[PDB]
């Protein structure tokens, strides 16, 4: 995997050349934004489970076909490994957001992993959705302005709903 | 690439498991540090052409037969002279770089690995690189913990080198 | 799914092998003992309706906070009690399964794995249901054989929720 | 691997149902008729090196081509590993008619098979045509009027020919 | 296939290196011994027909039953003599291929791999073949080092036959 | 694999026939002529590092876009791994002459390369053109008059650059 430092590295080294003052300055800025980045990863790191029952039951108060019999959430089995794939998404959402780059979650999750569904018949588009329902709630609890020296974090949710809007459209 | 921050995460990803808040304070850790880091490598970068070329013309004196001896492997031709400094630039570059990461996880995969190899079958001396490696050092004019940060991927090549 | 029927070919699939005429014997003991099974099933099935509802309220009357506390794992609301009542006729027709199929496979793969984590999860309390499958079992009517098959596999879900 | 019983309620459960009661009958029919099965079973296992080494001899009579030299079934290996498939479809044809139910047959033994054949250029029609050999032979023992009491298992015979049949139509 | 050959090759690629002098003198050896091993197997080929028809009728004499008893396995129809000098024929064959490949790789690959389980479904007897190669053997009029090879790719058979 | 003497006799196989006169003399052709083919293999081996080296040196002086930063034989690591590749095939291409054979090449060498490199993004057209450098100098070597007892080898060095011919055409 990369993170933020790694991918600016690899990128300079296929051009060859040296930094330059953008990417310098660019990666300056990251770490004088940390704290609020590592209070993001805390902050839905604590809540996960939370984040995973309570996006699961909002997907499925909206998509009730998929927990009617036959459906692909239907059996305790198939139930857990929705919700499994749900916590497994999120686990690799929060190490890109500390990383400040997406590669751990492409590489580790997401690749392969539209053809995985498709093999199985497993709806890629309402993973999408479940991990939208995530992305919302992740955001209001790593946004939440009570408990927190304030200032403002618009940059860092702007980059945080890429992670997740990345994973679902690797899926839909 | 292995930094202090894919270390923490491919930690946590190996255990199934979210991070933990060692692992997070220990890239806090990071973020207060890469501040001199990357202090560092932008002034060698700043200065990276007179370093460059410095070096080369230290390699020259310390080992003249370098620039008669006939081989296209010495720099007794333009086009060896070339592929010297290009060399020495790329041993600079890579120093920035581990600053930038902070580890030595750039120079690992972009020169050492497959290094031993390299100078072993185009016929190019370990000594000569040490030498430049050794010149950077004594003329980069960094001060403070960023001398012991440039210093140590310095020294960490020079051992790869040994 | 394992069955004695499926168990037996296994076995026989396992060591690469026509199956025995001790593999043949269990089947015909199977088949002789499916008879009274399929009918216990058969009388289950038809008795379903009366059986769900009466176990649904044989819940509530045992813990009435599951009809007033607020929540959606609770059945204070329409949709509560339609999900309690759904998920007692799944247990009950996974007896009928077990009856039909001659052993616990059915319920093993459609109910038990995954159970602890979804009782967990949607914040469903194991009691709850172990309350339902011991009003079916007052209530069933069943008797001789068929009372104890369908007892084990009833007393086998309360395990698997204990 | 589903039998006859699973494979009814696995079609149940799908539609989150209850057995009907022609479900329930037809089960009750298959039991009711279960010694028969249990005799078809018992009397192809007995005789299943000799309907492999008949189906063999027929084959060859009527594809000399397969035993020319070049031919898929010339030199000894090649003739043995035929041999040995011979065997290995009866025997899961065997597992298919004891349990009332293809799945073990299509799930262990047929489904990649046509590609398997294609890829070694092993002509799957004239495995087909051996597999057909194997079921006339297969019934005629199974359906041997002597030594047994008397009574109808046509029935019986043409869901052995199906699974047979299913074999043939799953390689040629 | 092995020959001496291929065993060098393999060698050198189990070890993941180029050839040594040693496997390069065991080739040099393996030419020269390949002069005569070839023209043995050309002498053979030569007189096949006589060798295999003469086979056969040694055979019948025998073993009398095989031109009389009733069974597709038994040489008492054309179709059965046919196939039998067939077969004869098969084995000499691979015994003019072992002289000319340096081993025996050709039976090894052709013959042998699957022959017990072919005897044994087809009802064939070895000792039917056992005495078609002593015929051989006794008849091919092959001398020196050419009888050596020769007899030792045909008394390989017959090992695999007993 | 196969050596020359194999090959005649899996040809002659698959047509259930004896050696012909042709096929006889062509093996007989072989071995009176073997010590030339030793003299050729001891000559390739014995300068193999020097052949891969030199080979290498000529194809990044012809394309220099190799070894630019973001070229495939840029960084130690990827040119280690192309120095690898070409002392891999030459090593094959020796087992190939000395066999007189090339199916210890095909099967255990390029079978599978052009996709291994497709997939790589690594440019099969230049791994054929060091293919044809090794080539041409390996020839040189084979076939240099000095040291050798005189004599005529240019069938076998049509033969050799066959074999070293296949290899690149198997990658361009
Ligand atoms: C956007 C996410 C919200 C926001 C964040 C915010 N945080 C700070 C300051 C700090 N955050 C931390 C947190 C940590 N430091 C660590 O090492 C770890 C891992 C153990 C964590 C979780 C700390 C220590 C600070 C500094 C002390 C402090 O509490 O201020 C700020 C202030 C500016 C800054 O970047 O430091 C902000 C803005 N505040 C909001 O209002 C957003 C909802
Ligand atoms: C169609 C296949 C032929 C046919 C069959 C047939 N069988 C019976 C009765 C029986 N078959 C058995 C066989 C077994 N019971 C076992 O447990 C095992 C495994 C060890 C076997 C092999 C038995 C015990 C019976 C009952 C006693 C008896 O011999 O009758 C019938 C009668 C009706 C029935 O289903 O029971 C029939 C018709 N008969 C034919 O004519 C067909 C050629
Ligand atoms: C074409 C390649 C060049 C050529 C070759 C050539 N060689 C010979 C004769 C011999 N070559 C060898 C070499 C070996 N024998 C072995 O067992 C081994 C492995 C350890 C090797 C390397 C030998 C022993 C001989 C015979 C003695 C001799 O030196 O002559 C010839 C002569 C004809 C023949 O085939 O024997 C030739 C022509 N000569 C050239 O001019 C080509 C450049
Ligand atoms: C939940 C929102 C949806 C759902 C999910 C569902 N997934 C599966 C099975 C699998 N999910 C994965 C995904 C991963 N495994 C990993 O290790 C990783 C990280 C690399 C990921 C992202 C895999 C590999 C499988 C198959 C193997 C397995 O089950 O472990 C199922 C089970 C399907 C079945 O029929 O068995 C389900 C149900 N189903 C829905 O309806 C939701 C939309
Ligand atoms: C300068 C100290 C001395 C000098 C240099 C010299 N180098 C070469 C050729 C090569 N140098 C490398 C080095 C690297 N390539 C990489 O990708 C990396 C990591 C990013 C490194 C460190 C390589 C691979 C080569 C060979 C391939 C190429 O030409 O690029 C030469 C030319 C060798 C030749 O024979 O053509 C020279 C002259 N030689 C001296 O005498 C100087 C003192
Ligand atoms: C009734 C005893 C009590 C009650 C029930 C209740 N259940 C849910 C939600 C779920 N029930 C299941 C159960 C199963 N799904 C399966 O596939 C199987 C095996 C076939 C079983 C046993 C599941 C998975 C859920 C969650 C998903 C879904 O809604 O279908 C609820 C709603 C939970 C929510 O928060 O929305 C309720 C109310 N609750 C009581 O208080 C009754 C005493
Ligand atoms: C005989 C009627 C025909 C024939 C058959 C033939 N098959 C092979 C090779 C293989 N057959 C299989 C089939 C299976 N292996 C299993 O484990 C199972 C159960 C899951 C099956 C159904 C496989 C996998 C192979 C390849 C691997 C192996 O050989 O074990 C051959 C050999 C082909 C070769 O060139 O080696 C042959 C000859 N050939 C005919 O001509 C008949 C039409
Ligand atoms: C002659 C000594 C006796 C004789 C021969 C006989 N053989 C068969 C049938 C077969 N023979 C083989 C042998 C081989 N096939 C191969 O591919 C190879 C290796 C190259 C060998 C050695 C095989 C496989 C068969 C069966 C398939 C086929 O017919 O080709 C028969 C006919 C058997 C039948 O029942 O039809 C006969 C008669 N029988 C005698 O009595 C002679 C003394
Ligand atoms: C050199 C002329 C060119 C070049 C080559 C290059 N190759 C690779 C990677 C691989 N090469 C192989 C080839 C083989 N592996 C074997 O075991 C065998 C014998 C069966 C062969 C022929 C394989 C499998 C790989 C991938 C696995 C591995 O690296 O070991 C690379 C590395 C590519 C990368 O990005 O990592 C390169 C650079 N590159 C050029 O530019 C030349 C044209
Ligand atoms: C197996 C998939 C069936 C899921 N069922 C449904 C699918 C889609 C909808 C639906 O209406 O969605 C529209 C809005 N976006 C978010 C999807 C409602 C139910
Ligand atoms: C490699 C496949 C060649 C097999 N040779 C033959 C193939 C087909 C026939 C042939 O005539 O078959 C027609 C009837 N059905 C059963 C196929 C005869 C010989
Ligand atoms: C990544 C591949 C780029 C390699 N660069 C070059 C490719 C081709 C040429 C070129 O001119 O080659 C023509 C002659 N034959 C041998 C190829 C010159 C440079």
């Amino acid at each position: 995997m990369l993170d933020a430092f790694a991918k600016v590295v690899a990128q300079a080294d296929a051009r060859g050349e040296f930094l330059t003052n953008a990417q310098f300055d660019a990666l300056s800025n990251l770490v004088k934004e940390g704290n609020k980045r590592l209070d993001a990863v805390n902050r839905i790191t604590s809540n996960a489970s939370t984040i995973v029952a309570n996006a699961a039951r909002a997907l499925f108060a909206e998509q009730p076909q998929l927990i009617q019999p036959g459906g692909n959430a239907y059996t305790n089995r198939r139930m857990a490994a929705c919700l499994r794939d749900m916590e497994i998404i999120l686990r690799y959402v929060t190490y890109a957001i500390l990383a400040g780059d997406s590669s751990v979650l492409d590489d580790r999750c997401l690749n392969g992993l539209r053809e995985t569904y498709q093999a199985l018949g497993t709806p890629g588009s309402s993973v999408a959705v479940a991990i939208q329902k995530m992305k919302d709630a992740a955001i209001a609890i790593a946004n939440d302005p009570n408990g927190i020296t304030p200032g403002d974090c618009s940059a860092l949710m702007s980059e945080i709903a890429g992670y997740f809007d990345r994973a679902a459209a690797a899926v839909a | 690439m292995k930094t202090p921050i894919t270390e923490a995460i491919a930690a946590a990803d190996t255990q199934g498991r979210f991070l933990s808040n060692t692992e997070l304070q220990a890239v806090d850790g990071r973020f207060k540090r890469a501040v001199a880091s990357m202090e560092a490598a932008r002034a060698l970068t700043n200065n990276a052409q007179s370093l460059i070329d410095g070096a080369a013309q230290a390699v020259y004196q310390k080992f003249p037969y370098t620039t008669t001896m006939q081989g296209s492997q010495y720099a007794s031709t333009p086009e060896g002279k070339a592929k010297c400094a290009r060399d020495i630039g790329y041993y600079l570059r890579m120093v920035t770089y581990c600053l930038v990461a902070g580890g030595t996880g750039p120079m690992d995969e972009y020169l050492i690995a497959g290094l031993s190899e390299i100078n072993s079958t185009f016929d190019l001396s370990p000594s000569w690189y040490i030498e430049a490696l050794k010149y950077i050092k004594a003329n980069h004019g960094l001060t403070g913990q960023a001398a012991v940060e440039a210093n140590a991927y310095i020294d960490y090549a020079i051992n790869a080198l040994s």
